[PDB]
RNA sequence: GUAACGGGGCUAAACCAUGCACCGAAGCUGCGGCAGCGACGCUUAUGCGUUGUUGGGUAGGGGAGCGUUCUGUAAGCCUGCGAAGGUGUGCUGUGAGGCAUGCUGGAGGUAUCAGAAGUGCGAAUGCUGACAUAAGUAACGAUAAAGCGGGUGAAAAGCCC
RNA sequence: CCCGGCGAGGGGAGUGAAAAAGAACCUGAAACCGUGUACGUACAAGCAGUGGGAGCACGCUUAGGCGUGUGACUGCGUACC
């Protein structure tokens, strides 16, 4: 059985966040959540609300035990971009993309 | 029908030892690299190495015709600016006896990362002596 | 097109294409290269070779035996009830029937009936006489096409 | 100045190979209170090396 | 930078003369297949028995076809026992292609023989939309400057005192 | 009903023929960006393919030695308009 949790339309670059999932992909959720509490990053807070959620999830719709989480599967998705202008130096004008991500999370008790 | 092709991981390999002394350089080389290369084996496959080992001794001993001895040079570039270096076959000899075979019968090779392997099957000595024994090697008047 | 003849830029200077008109076929929302016109798509036919051609479908007509003549065609009331029970008599179901008179009561019987066609001697044409598989001619009605046949 | 050519995924890929973050090895846990935090660092409680340093 | 045999090397593996072998092309021959043009059997509503010969190709000329949308044939035919479209697989023709079928899709599609074209795109510093690259790089707009305590808050270098 | 900041966004439940029809909503192609699996890759030089070809994985098979994916090594080979 696995529970699947979701955070779409993240304001963060899938670069960005992907550098994150990377540090928990196929740990422990208790050894996840501490690798998270301790990254000094912004995609951690987002990854870690995303997480709880998904081991909330386990208890209270499949009757899971925390104690054999594990993140079997975590990817991060490009979301639509946001098109701003930036005007620059003689007239010029320049668009900015505001890059936005979906963050999926997969715990599982295998 | 398919032609037969050689099996890398079945390929039978023998160990013979030649005395270099007296030998023409040249001629020498030639049938080193015909048989490290395995053109004298039926089974002979451009794309697999096919070729015996060989045990070259006393290479300080060979011998070149006419007036090569002081005139035949050998050039490599270093690289830098300056770059250019010579050194004359009696230099070769004196200093680093092993590289004139050697480079002899690597130009003989075919050029890749298979000619490079079979290169790897020749062993050079300056002397009389060495210490392969447990290999069994061949003597070979060639 | 609706638009201006303003040059969208100028001739050089720019990175860009050339560019004269905003309604060049080119460029999305411009004229089409070859806009059509309304025309006409009638063509002239000889009048003999419109007469042959008939001549033919008639002949033919009767060697496949599609073509059957009657004394008379006929029904009491203006009833499509009447005219369909009178083809099921003869085993017709997809015929042109052609007339000397056209009677307001066997034209107004074959209306409503897609399968059946009421024409008058004058009224036929090629593709008519094609398309049905039964064509049901009175004997008056043959007369008259001879004349317009000769 | 600017590219002659469009560098492909690959070397893209290969340029972010060192870009990888690293996780703290291990986390300490106090003597006194027993929970986990940063080597050297006071707890979220106000512990430290198990001495109840000021929590206000 | 050897740099006036391609290289290794060669006193023949150089040069001259003679002789016999072998290697060597999409040339020639052998085997199978396709097509064009000729004459022949007066064969045949013509394909062959055959029969010789030809088939590199730009500008360009001639000949024969594939597929797309629409009109008739069609108040027919196929289709919720699953249409068009999308995505795989298998088979098939000399080619443009065609046929069948798994999954997706959830309502239209259309044989045959004819008819008409907004009928086939990789390029025109082509046009419109979408998305890459450089790159998580430059930069965050006057070098007048910030420090600490308390409060509020999910969160305070920037808010309030 | 549950996680979350009485959020955003999700997981259940329920409606419906269908929720991978959930309002960023019929169908959902391509460029482009990801996760998983098989194979190759850190002594090898160039239009990246083509001819030959070992090994490995996998589906077959009255071992039928074939098919599919990958491609060590090797001959030839300087895109298009």
């Amino acid at each position: 059985m696995e529970t699947i949790a979701k955070h779409r339309h993240a304001r963060s670059s899938a670069q960005k966040v992907r550098l994150v999932a990377d540090l928990i992909r196929g740990k422990k959720v208790s050894q996840a959540l501490d690798i998270l509490t301790y990254t000094n990053k912004k995609a951690a807070v987002l990854v870690k609300k995303v997480l709880e959620s998904a081991i909330a999830n386990a208890e209270h719709n499949d009757g899971a035990d925390i104690d054999d989480l594990k993140v079997t599967k975590i990817f991060v998705d490009e979301g639509p971009s946001m098109k701003r202008i930036m005007p620059r130096a003689k007239g010029r004008a320049d668009r900015i993309l505001k890059r936005t991500s979906h963050i999926t999370v997969v715990v599982s008790d295998r | 029908m398919k032609t037969f092709t050689a099996k890398p991981e079945t390929v039978k390999r023998d160990w013979y030892v030649v005395d270099a002394t007296g030998k023409t350089l040249g001629r020498l080389a030639t049938e080193l690299a015909r048989r490290l290369r395995g053109k004298h084996k039926a089974e002979y496959t451009p794309h697999v190495d096919t070729g015996d080992y060989i045990i070259v001794l006393n290479a300080d001993k060979v011998a070149v015709t006419g007036n090569k001895r002081t005139d035949k040079v050998y050039y490599h570039h270093t690289g830098h600016i300056g770059g250019i270096k010579q050194a004359t076959f009696e230099e070769m000899i004196a200093r680093r006896p092993e590289r004139v075979i050697e480079i002899a019968v690597k130009g003989m090779l075919p050029k890749g990362p298979l000619g490079r392997a079979m290169f790897r099957k020749l062993k050079v000595y300056a002397g009389n002596e060495h210490n392969h024994a447990a290999q069994q090697p061949q003597v070979l008047d060639i | 097109v609706t638009g201006s003849g303003k040059k969208p830029w100028r001739q050089k200077g720019t990175g860009r294409a050339r560019s004269g008109s905003i309604k060049s076929p080119i460029w999305r929302s411009g004229g089409v290269t070859f806009a059509a016109r309304p025309q006409d798509h009638s063509q002239k036919v000889n009048k003999k070779m419109y007469r042959g051609a008939l001549k033919s479908i008639l002949s033919e007509l009767v060697r496949q035996d599609r073509l059957i003549v009657v004394e008379k065609f006929s029904v009491e009331a203006p009833k499509t009830k009447l005219l369909a029970q009178k083809l099921k008599d003869m085993a017709l179901e997809d015929v042109l029937i052609i007339t000397g008179e056209l009677d307001e009561n066997l034209f107004l019987a074959a209306r409503n009936l897609h399968k059946v066609d009421v024409r008058d001697a004058t009224g036929i044409d090629p593709v008519s006489l094609i398309a049905f598989d039964k064509v049901v001619m009175t004997a008056d009605a043959v007369k008259q096409v001879e004349e317009m046949l000769a | 100045a600017v590219q002659q050519n469009k560098p492909t995924r690959s070397k893209r890929g290969m340029r972010r190979s060192h870009d990888a973050l690293t996780a703290v090895t291990s986390l300490s846990v106090d003597k006194t209170s027993g929970e986990k935090h940063l080597r050297h660092h006071i707890t979220a409680d106000g512990y430290y090396r198990g001495r109840k340093v000021i929590a206000k």
